[PDB]
RNA sequence: UUGACCUCAAAUCAGGUAGGAGUACCCGCUGAACUUAAGCAUAUCAAUAAGCGGAGGAAAAGAAACCAACCGGGAUUGC
RNA sequence: AUAUUGGCGAGAGACCGAUAGCGAACAAGUACAGUGAUGGAAAGAUGAAAAGAACUUUGAAAAGAGAGUGAAAAAGUACGUGAAAUUGUUGAAAGGGAAGGGCAUUUGAUCAGACA
RNA sequence: GUCGAAUUUGGGUAUAGGGGCGAAAGACUAAUCGAACCAUCUAGUAGCUGGUUCCUGCCGAAGUUUCCCUCAGGAUAGCAG
RNA sequence: CGUGGAGGUCAGUGACGAAGCCUAGACCGUAAGGUCGGGUCGAACGGCCUCUAGUGCAGAUCUUGGUGGUAGUAGCAAAUAUUCAAAUGAGAACUUUGAAGACUGAAGUGGGGAAAGGUUCCACGUCAACAGCAGUUGGACGUGGGUUAGUCGAUCCUAAGAGAUGGGGAAGCUCCGUUUCAAAGGCCUGAUGCAGGCCACCAUCGAAAGGGAAUCCGGUUAAGAUUCCGGAACCUGGAUAUGGAUUCUUCACGGUAACGUAACUGAAUGUGGAGACGUCGGCGCGAGCCCUGGGAGGAGUUAUCUUUUCUUCUUAAC
RNA sequence: GCUUGUGACGGCCCGUGAAAAUCCACAGGAAGGAAUAGUUUUCAUGCCAGGUCGUACUGAUAACCGCAGCAGGUCUCCAAG
RNA sequence: AAACUUUCAACAACGGAUCUCUUGGUUCUCGCAUCGAUGAAGAACGCAGCGAAAUGCGAUACGUAAUGUGAAUUGCAGAAUUCCGUGAAUCAUCGAAUCUUUGAACGCACAUUGCGCCCCUUGGUAUUCCAGGGGGCAUGCCUGUUUGAGCGUCAUUU
């Protein structure tokens, strides 16, 4: 509901690393990425606050 | 049920987020952080604890100032310009 | 063994008084030249109850000796004393229920 | 409607949007953006019109 | 293309002031551009040609400030110079040298003499 | 009445300095038990682990209130 | 002169060779567990070079079939080699309450040698 | 079973391991309680149980003696190489 | 006999194919093992005389990984329940719409929140994985969009409690003490230090359910609204002027009184009142809801009956 | 009638049922005040200003914790015939 | 006789053994002496034309200045980009800067982006209320300065 700044601050830093890989990383050279593997989802890990 | 009906009774953090170290170790009700101890002036740490140790000494941060100190103490630590 | 009730109430965590609802501390006027040598009246506006007593409590106020004002005392109220009783307090004082001599 | 540092109040704000764009600003209410930034809903006196006001700025 | 720093460096502070506002104006432009557009790289040579003039200005005001406290004690901290919090405690070569009255003295009448053998 | 002395204070006074870090090595405080003894309490593990304080490029030690009993030796450290 | 499982900078080894070697040779003190102190992984190798398979064809697609690249697709981003358990199909054989073994020959299959 | 009170309950706040807390069951103290949990001392010790990785050749045992807080173990002589 | 590595040798084998793997093919040894052919393969490797060790596995309820049989098996049976047609789509028992049968029955399967989550919200795109059948649907995937306040909360105040400070203990990490054996600090006036009077409470944190300054209705979005749009308010803090009132009895009259009012100087210093309070019982009364007559409109039933059944008829803070 | 507010009372207690920040009043009589005009921001009207953080939705037989879209656990307001 | 079951083979599965690699680990030796209030270690939050991370940097944000080299950077896009040149570049080098919110963390707090105070300046008609902008107030202690306190105490006023 009404929530710290502190705490909405992460959330947003949180929602705006939740996305798959930029394509474009992969033609890169010597680019060792191919999926997001740090990728969270609210159900699955919850964040700890 | 010692068991699931009575976890069923968790929402209160027992701890929020610490500001010196970020760990969600500051304890509400004791108004001190169990990592660091924060707010103690040093920062905690024990010698039986070398891998919490290894987790947060010089070395796992960005050592802003410090790591060009070497490079300075390298030079004479000079002051001034090159010419051309 | 373990730590008996009687050894476990001495540290004071679950065993300290419930003070909350209490009058404030009963007690005399200081002792001070009016007492002393003179004596000093004031008035019984309010006998109350204290909770955590069974004794009930007189609110008597008298006048500041020293600046304009008036200070309020917590007098354990004897058997007999009333809303606006005159109170006599002090060496040369009369003998009457009430009166601190 | 602006996009607007966290740091600036609604005065700041009122002060920024009268000088550099030469508008009249009758009411400002910010809100801050699930991402971490601060928009800014600017509204002008009726002596202006934004939609005008816009696309000299040149977005539309 | 922009902005070259010897460039600002002849130039005088005030104009820098009014030269930056032209960055500014100009960025502020881009950015409005950039969002109707997919692609605009040129952002960042203005973007970084703003900290090109910040940095002369401030080169400016500070090696100003510099001589106009030079040659005596109490010039502010931040233009002394860094060395290390040990090295600024150290004692100076002036205060270490220092002998005593009765040291100089035995210095002078027996220092150390080079000699040799021969074999 | 005025001028000192002493002690004790106050300034966002003038300039300074200490705090945390790291800790392999170092100077101190504090301080076990597992263990060995085919049991176990002195003892051992060990003047060790854990805890606390403080340094440096090394620390510390050091020009003898020393060692010796010799025809004497001669600050300290280390092998 | 002595000390040095730390810091910075260097030369090496009858050391380890991705279940080894520091826990981490990889976005490793990562991901993740935990209220918390703490705990704490898995995971390297297409090829010289993407030349990463144009184009046709069946398919709703994924794909399949052709074609094509390449020294090699018995290298197709499930990629070097590709063992074993275990599994599909083909071939052969045998089997009346297990299977397997020893000696010996028949039969089937399959082979070396020798001679000239 | 109780259900208008020694009632139910939220949130805040106190007590921390030989300690707390207990209308008392050794109960409760984060699925942990006749002493929580975390790490380190720590590869704790074991007369006890389990295992202990190639081949062949020759030799080839003992369960008895004496002492032992010895009786599932040692020392000791005897057998064996 | 075999393995990793080292000194020496064979100017040893190799991209014209090293090493490894596969092979009821061939040979040597009692054996540990060694050799060969064929297949697969790609970049190194072996004999001999010595050196060295992290050197040989079937087991340790062994460690890590990998795989079977069980086995298409146990199972996918609480929470009354599904049906018909069409639309879409490659595909419909399961998605959409339409019709039907039902349920939760206002102590909800409705309408909102607190803790917690943290983008789930909403749109479009979408079906590899997930939703222990299915999937064209989703809380999934992908790209976006979205949360607007002087008045709603936070901020302020205090509660239990926590906790700096002169201090007192402790080798020390730190323990103790919040009025605490203290030289503790302000505030309003003026005549900027000055004249003054004071008042001297000595921190602070600790409530999104306690206290508390103040907003209502209508409308609006895909998603926000007591926040936005329209009108209509109130408060708090600053500024000042015009009218009004008051005075030649200077700081208002009237009313016996209780009281009146459009106003109708006020420094401290004091005092008083709201802040400010249990619980239950019955009685009164208000507000919303319930029921219901007349009538003005819409809806349903009408073989038969019903001046009938349903429903609109509203009024915010100020 | 139902709900909810509130009043005036009554029962109850060896239980008698918070505190602070605020707002007002009163006592008070410092001081300042008219007649050629003076006092009056608690009567009316009129001007400027009100920042900052939160605000979506769920609130549960799938948005929380129970390893999960777990027959469990988890505070409350509204309530028709 | 099939089916089925077993056993061997070839191809195909399954799995990741072997072998060969090796920007890593390990140990040995050699040399060196450099963190912090001049805000250190660490922390959170940000920065890119197009990034989620690693690495890097701080509202001048994969970076600014300066010096060296001498033409690249590269995944695409992009450059009045400018190549016999104060000049490409994610280059090296580093001597000058920036350096958000913090942190021994210092105005007070901090489950809050919560609440003061003082000086300069600007704007609202303003010493005073509101706002914008720059600049400032922690503690212990030493030296010194200025102002003070006490019949602690010495002189000196008539
Ligand atoms: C190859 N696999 C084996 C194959 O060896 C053979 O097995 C025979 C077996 O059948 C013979 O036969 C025997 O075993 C069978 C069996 C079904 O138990 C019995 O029914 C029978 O009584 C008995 N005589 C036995 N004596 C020797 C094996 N080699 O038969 C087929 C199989 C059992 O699968
Ligand atoms: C020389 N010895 C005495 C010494 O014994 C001590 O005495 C204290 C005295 O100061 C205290 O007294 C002081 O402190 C107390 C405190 C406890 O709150 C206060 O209540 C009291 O009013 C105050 N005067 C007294 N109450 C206790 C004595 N032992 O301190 C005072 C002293 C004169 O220095
Ligand atoms: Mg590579
Ligand atoms: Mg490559
Ligand atoms: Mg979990
Ligand atoms: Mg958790
Ligand atoms: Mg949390
Ligand atoms: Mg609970
Ligand atoms: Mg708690
Ligand atoms: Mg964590
Ligand atoms: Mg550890
Ligand atoms: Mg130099
Ligand atoms: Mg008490
Ligand atoms: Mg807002
Ligand atoms: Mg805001
Ligand atoms: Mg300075
Ligand atoms: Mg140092
Ligand atoms: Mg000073
Ligand atoms: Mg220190
Ligand atoms: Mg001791
Ligand atoms: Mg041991
Ligand atoms: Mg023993
Ligand atoms: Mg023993
Ligand atoms: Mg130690
Ligand atoms: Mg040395
Ligand atoms: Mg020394
Ligand atoms: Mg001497
Ligand atoms: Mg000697
Ligand atoms: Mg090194
Ligand atoms: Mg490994
Ligand atoms: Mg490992
Ligand atoms: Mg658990
Ligand atoms: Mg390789
Ligand atoms: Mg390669
Ligand atoms: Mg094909
Ligand atoms: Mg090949
Ligand atoms: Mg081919
Ligand atoms: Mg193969
Ligand atoms: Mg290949
Ligand atoms: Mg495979
Ligand atoms: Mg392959
Ligand atoms: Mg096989
Ligand atoms: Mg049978
Ligand atoms: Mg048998
Ligand atoms: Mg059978
Ligand atoms: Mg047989
Ligand atoms: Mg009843
Ligand atoms: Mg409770
Ligand atoms: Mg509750
Ligand atoms: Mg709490
Ligand atoms: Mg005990
Ligand atoms: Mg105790
Ligand atoms: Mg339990
Ligand atoms: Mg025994
Ligand atoms: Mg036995
Ligand atoms: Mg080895
Ligand atoms: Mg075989
Ligand atoms: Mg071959
Ligand atoms: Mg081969
Ligand atoms: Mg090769
Ligand atoms: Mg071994
Ligand atoms: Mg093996
Ligand atoms: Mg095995
Ligand atoms: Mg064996
Ligand atoms: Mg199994
Ligand atoms: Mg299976
Ligand atoms: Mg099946
Ligand atoms: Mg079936
Ligand atoms: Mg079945
Ligand atoms: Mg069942
Ligand atoms: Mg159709
Ligand atoms: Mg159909
Ligand atoms: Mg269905
Ligand atoms: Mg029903
Ligand atoms: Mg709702
Ligand atoms: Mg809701
Ligand atoms: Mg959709
Ligand atoms: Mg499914
Ligand atoms: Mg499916
Ligand atoms: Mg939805
Ligand atoms: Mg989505
Ligand atoms: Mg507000
Ligand atoms: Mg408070
Ligand atoms: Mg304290
Ligand atoms: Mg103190
Ligand atoms: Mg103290
Ligand atoms: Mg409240
Ligand atoms: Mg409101
Ligand atoms: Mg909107
Ligand atoms: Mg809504
Ligand atoms: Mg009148
Ligand atoms: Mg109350
Ligand atoms: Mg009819
Ligand atoms: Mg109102
Ligand atoms: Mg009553
Ligand atoms: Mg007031
Ligand atoms: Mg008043
Ligand atoms: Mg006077
Ligand atoms: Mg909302
Ligand atoms: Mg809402
Ligand atoms: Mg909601
Ligand atoms: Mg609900
Ligand atoms: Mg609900
Ligand atoms: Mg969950
Ligand atoms: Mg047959
Ligand atoms: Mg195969
Ligand atoms: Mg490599
Ligand atoms: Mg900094
Ligand atoms: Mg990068
Ligand atoms: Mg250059
Ligand atoms: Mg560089
Ligand atoms: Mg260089
Ligand atoms: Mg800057
Ligand atoms: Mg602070
Ligand atoms: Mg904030
Ligand atoms: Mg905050
Ligand atoms: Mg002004
Ligand atoms: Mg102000
Ligand atoms: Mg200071
Ligand atoms: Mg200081
Ligand atoms: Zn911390």
């Amino acid at each position: 509901a009404q929530k710290s700044f502190r705490i909405k601050q992460k959330m947003a830093k949180a929602k705006k690393q939740n996305r798959p890989l930029p394509q474009w990383i992969r033609l890169r050279t010597n680019n060792t990425i191919r999926y997001n593997a740090k990728r969270r989802n609210w159900r699955r890990t919850k964040m700890n606050i | 049920g010692k068991g699931t009906p009575s976890f069923g009774k968790r929402h209160n953090k027992s701890h929020t987020l610490c500001n010196r170290c970020g760990r969600r170790s500051f304890h509400v009700q004791k108004k001190t952080c169990s990592s660091c101890g924060y707010p103690a002036a040093k920062t905690r740490s024990y010698n039986w604890g070398a891998k919490a140790k290894r987790r947060h000494t010089t070395g796992t941060g960005r050592m802003r100032y410090l790591k060009h100190v070497s490079r300075r103490f390298k030079n004479g630590f000079q002051t001034g310009s090159a010419s051309k | 063994g373990r730590v008996i009730r009687n050894q476990r109430k001495g540290a004071g965590s679950i065993f300290t008084s419930h003070t909350r609802l209490r009058q404030g501390a009963a007690k005399l006027r200081t002792l001070d030249y009016a007492e002393r040598h003179g004596y000093i009246r004031g008035i019984v506006k309010q006998i109350v109850h204290d909770s955590g007593r069974g004794a009930p409590l007189a609110k008597v106020v008298f006048r500041d000796p020293y600046k304009y004002r008036l200070r309020e005392e917590i007098f354990i109220a004897n058997e007999g004393v009333h809303t606006g009783q005159f109170i006599y307090a002090g060496k040369k004082a009369s003998l009457n229920v009430g009166n601190v001599l | 409607v602006f996009q607007v540092s966290m740091k600036a109040n609604k005065y700041q704000i009122k002060k920024a949007v009268k000088e550099l764009y030469e508008v009249d600003v009758l009411k400002v209410n910010t809100l801050v953006r699930p991402n971490g930034t601060k928009k800014a809903y600017v509204r002008l006196t009726a002596d202006y019109d934004a939609l005008d006001i816009a696309n000299r700025i040149g977005y539309i | 293309a922009g902005v070259k720093a010897y460039e600002l460096r002849t130039k005088s502070k005030e104009q820098l002031a009014s030269q930056l506002v032209d960055l500014k104006k100009e960025l502020a432009e881009l950015k409005v551009q950039k969002l109707s557009r997919p692609s605009l790289p040129k952002i960042k040579t203005v973007r970084k040609s703003i900290a090109c003039v910040l940095t002369v200005i401030n080169e400016q005001q500070r090696e100003a400030v510099r001589q106009l406290y030079k040659g005596k004690k109490y010039q502010p901290k931040d233009l002394r110079a860094k060395k290390t919090r040990a090295l600024r405690r150290a004692l100076t070569k002036f205060e270490a040298s220092q002998v005593t009255e009765k040291q100089r003295k035995k210095q002078i009448a027996f220092p150390q003499r080079k000699y040799a053998i021969k074999a």
